[PDB]
């Protein structure tokens, strides 16, 4: 269940002269209810 | 126009003020037309014959 | 331009899609931990800015 | 840097809906049957 605190927004960045900047934000987050509930299998040859 | 390449691992400080980020422009793909022609010439006697 | 009425919204949609892809990639990446910028979390009372 | 992680409050919220389902029923061992006795030892004949 990927939990997003800050949804994608749109704002302006620091001074940029006449560049007319734009910036989008977010907040990375992921929760795993129980570790052994999901498994992983890496690849390897003989 | 395509999008950016594989992103990720671009860890940056909150107040880093990145270098305006990157991006890629578009591309123009041009072609050309072609003319197809067909001629026909028939006499009036042959146009009237049954 | 011809195929673009305005560049700002175009680049904004491009960046939205790019950040979505970046998130989906980083959430399924496999790199290791690298000493998070924290200041001895779990009683990090004495922070260390600068 | 100024990570700005001071936030002496530290609400420390947690998400509801644990959604735990791991069962360990083993019914057949509860259905094989049961017989009451009155001694610590039981003997049968063959």
């Amino acid at each position: 269940t990927q939990m997003v605190l800050r949804a994608p927004k749109r704002t302006e960045l620091a001074k940029d002269g006449s560049y007319e900047k734009w910036m989008i934000e977010m907040e990375v987050g992921l929760r795993h209810r129980n570790p052994y509930a999901s498994g992983v299998l890496f690849t390897a040859a003989g | 126009d395509a999008l950016a390449s594989v992103d990720g691992n671009n860890a940056h400080v909150e107040g880093s003020r990145a270098e305006d980020g990157e991006m890629k422009p578009t591309v123009i793909k041009s072609n050309v037309t072609q003319i197809l022609r067909k001629v026909v010439r028939v006499s009036d006697t042959a146009n009237t014959t049954a | 331009n011809y195929g673009r009425g305005r560049e700002l919204m175009y680049q904004l949609e491009k960046k939205g899609k790019e950040i979505k892809r970046d998130l989906e990639k980083i959430l399924l990446s496999g790199q290791a931990r690298t000493d998070v910028l924290a200041d001895q979390y779990l009683t990090n009372s004495a922070a260390d800015p600068a | 840097l100024f990570v700005s992680y001071d936030q002496n409050g530290k609400k420390l919220s947690f998400a509801n809906w644990i959604s735990v389902l791991s069962p360990q029923d083993t019914p057949f061992v509860s259905m094989t049957g049961k017989e009451s006795i009155n001694q610590t030892i039981f003997s049968w004949q063959t």
